[PDB]
């Protein structure tokens, strides 16, 4: 299940905002910051609270929640910024919202980089 | 020649705007970039470390911003505050201590805001549970958490009231805070439903008259919130769009992304085609201009792929904002006129705002 | 003319120009502070075809202005000619050596 | 899936280079990028607030970094620090306090440089009044300013000596500072004048060799500098120029402008045509490759505008660096070898250097 498996599929495809799982990222993607999809890049930390919502993947035909985990704590990466906005609402629907930093509850909040964590079935 | 400094801005406060540079690239070193909209020349700035917020007080005299400090930036205790600064000098004066919950996030309007009367700020918390927070600005002082607002978000202060203001709550109803003159809660309210949250979300950014606010859509329709009696009553939606509009798929997007020009009615809205799910922070393909009393629109113009505004009431302007560039618009007559573009006036920006000249 | 890199008085500037962000060429942008310190250069004047010496005082305690950035290195000189040199930053003796800008001040006639 | 951090760089060591990003339009987010020069890819970054300098420590094992604080950025109280951070979790480990003097700059190496017994990290302070600053990292301490530098700039370490490092002063002769365990001054020695500072100033960055430095001036010659014995012996000058280069007005350029491969004795240069007072930071036109001993020109290949430079001897390599993109070279024949290109490694870096490999 390669469409479910980024660390198994083209570096290209994963780093790209249209990869099918970036559905709702406002950042920059931690794949090209010296992380991976589903890790934050060295010296970073996970954010424990975060913006979720589903994605469709093309690949299998399903729908599924995805979680929009940051990692905090060191500066902005800079790299594959990405703006997409599927599902997502605004502040008085705050879990569903990507206006704001998801590092904000860290002992750090520096925002470094955002990604997508599968989660399930939607 | 002797190189001094103590300067004040080499332009007449009625000239001034306010870009709020977010410098996403490196939010560490956000800051406000102030212009003379006349001429669009560079007239100072205003360092607000991590994206940083700003307003200027409604009597013209101060610059407040909200910002949050580390000792070592990326590490060490952290200090949210608001400060004060000096409009004209540009200078800082005090800090006034926050708890460390002030929202971080994009720069919309109603994240930090202020009374009417300008005695009190009022801005949002996110811990990420929310509460709106109450700096009383003579005293220097967070004076009051208004716990009430949980599950609500952002800030939209009554024009016709000194103390009050309105949020919108996860209920698609609003809720009414009333300050005392200590600048804690001396009453509140919470008005009907006004909009279905799951089937019809709307833009949390007001078109904002003296005793009532209009709201679009992600769809394209409009709420209006009637503040004129203590209660507010709501209502809507009436359509922004025509049979010919749905055809192809018009809807609103942006992020400050409404206008409303009190002497006349009208709103001013962003728009683009092609709308589905996903768009709603589209570049604007056009500016449409309605008229809230016949609910009809009566122009349109190029978008210039703008994605914020703000209105000047008492010189009848509009600026727009697409995130590097500020186009000024006279809007004297329905039909806006584009009277000059100010490149570069930020890297990253979403906000931009009048030095006000009303007074309070 | 003042806000090019090119004009005569610029000749070792190596910041942002002052007088592009809401300064002049000699004064500092608001709430920006002088420094007491600074490189000096020696620039060519095109009407009367004298040398001047120009000091190069920042304006600091701002974060970077960001406009008008030039690197003109007209008989400029390495850091064991300290005060000739301009890859440091004059600000660097002032409370906040935060670098905001770059003025050209026209000291005399070298 | 689950998020998880503590992860190290996912290249080994021998892999990796570092960028020093000053982000000059936004100076306060300075950066060290991590790359992997084999391929191109970002492997990670460490933040260096305000104009932040780095070295990697000489076993390969640390990041050391340099940087100023200030308790609100652009006021409140200064610290001046060195950090040490763990090479292969790019995590801050100490800080070590410094006077508030450290040099604020352009990354040139020889602001921020160590022992090469490594037990010493030596930086240069300015006050204005210059003096060298030493760090004892077993200690975590300053130990004292180097006086005797003063009126001198920038350390040249002795890589055939524990301890010892010269200074190059402003009599255009070199200091040389030979360090007791404590790191305090254990002796020192003043070379004869080397190159006349009036008249054919040189270039700080050195080509250093085991035991001797050559140095390119302002006008294309070469001066040297012999470490062997137990005084500094100095010569020079010699022309990097013959009567065609001579003809065209060829000169030196750039910032970490030259470099020596030591096992062949070929010195790197950056240069360009039409030289003049003013053109001594172009970028490079070219890069020649010289012959130290027999003191000829091997070869001329094109500059793709390149400023800085870095050699690694143990793999053979030259990096050069225009100020945004990194070009990676075999040096291991006469004339170099273009490997790959890395494009938008920085947004304003003047300093790369791989991560150490052997060198004992
Ligand atoms: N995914 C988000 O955490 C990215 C983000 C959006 C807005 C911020 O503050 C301006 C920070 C981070
Ligand atoms: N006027 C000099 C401006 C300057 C140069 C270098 C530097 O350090 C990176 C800061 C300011």
């Amino acid at each position: 299940h390669i469409s479910l498996n980024p660390d198994l599929a083209n570096e290209d495809e994963v780093n790209s905002c249209d990869y099918w799982r970036h559905c709702a990222v406002d950042g920059f993607l931690c794949s090209c910051c010296g992380g991976t999809t589903t890790t934050c890049p060295p010296g970073s930390t996970p954010s424990p609270i975060s913006w979720i919502g589903t994605c469709h993947n093309p690949h299998d035909g399903k729908d599924y929640l995805i979680s929009y985990h940051d990692c905090c704590g060191k500066t902005a990466c800079g790299r594959c910024q990405c703006n997409t906005q599927t599902r997502e609402r605004p502040g008085y629907e705050f879990f569903l919202h990507n206006d704001v930093n998801w590092c904000m509850a860290n002992e750090n909040s520096t925002f470094h980089c955002t990604t997508s964590v599968l989660v399930g079935l939607a | 020649e002797v190189l001094t400094g103590g300067h004040s801005v080499s332009a007449p406060q009625e000239n001034r705007i306010y870009v709020m540079d977010s410098v996403f690239m490196h939010l560490t070193e956000s800051r406000v970039h102030v212009y003379d909209y006349t001429n669009g020349k560079f007239l100072g700035m205003v360092p607000t470390a991590f994206n940083g917020h700003v307003q200027v007080s409604n009597d013209g005299k101060k610059i407040y911003t909200m910002t949050t400090y580390h000792e070592r930036i990326t590490r060490g205790k952290r200090s949210d505050v608001v400060e004060v600064w000096d409009a004209d000098k540009l200078t800082f004066e005090k800090e006034i201590s926050l708890p460390p919950k002030r929202v971080q996030g994009l720069n919309y309007d109603g994240l930090f805001r202020q009374t009417t009367d300008g005695k009190f700020i009022v801005l949002q918390n996110a811990s990420p549970a929310t509460s709106i927070g109450i700096v009383d600005v003579a005293k220097g002082d967070y004076v009051e958490d208004v716990t009430a607002a949980a599950g609500c978000w952002s800030v939209i202060p009554q024009p016709n009231r000194p103390r009050s203001f309105m949020t919108i709550c996860g209920d698609g109803g609003l809720l009414t805070i009333n300050l005392g003159e200590d600048g804690k809660v001396a009453s509140q309210s919470r008005s009907k439903q006004m909009f279905s949250v799951k089937d019809d979300p709307i833009f949390i950014a007001p078109a904002l008259d003296k005793d009532k606010a209009h709201f679009v859509s992600y769809y394209g329709n409009v709420y209006s919130a009637d503040f004129s009696g203590d209660e507010v009553k709501v209502d809507g939606p009436w359509s922004l769009l025509n049979d010919e509009d749905k055809a192809k798929n018009w809807v609103p997007g942006g992020y400050n992304l409404v206008g409303l020009h009190r002497a006349s009615g009208r709103m001013y809205v962003f728009m683009h085609p092609d709308g589905k799910e996903g768009t709603h922070k589209f570049p604007a393909a056009e500016i449409w201009v309605m008229d809230t009393k016949t609910k009809q629109r009566v122009a349109r113009i190029p978008g210039r792929d703008a994605l914020s505004m703000t209105i000047d009431q008492q010189r009848n302007l509009m600026l727009t904002l697409d995130g590097g560039n500020v186009n000024v618009y006279d809007i004297s007559q329905p039909e806006p006129k584009l009277l000059r573009t100010i490149e570069g006036a930020a890297e990253a920006s979403l906000q931009v705002q009048f030095h006000p000249v009303g007074g309070t």
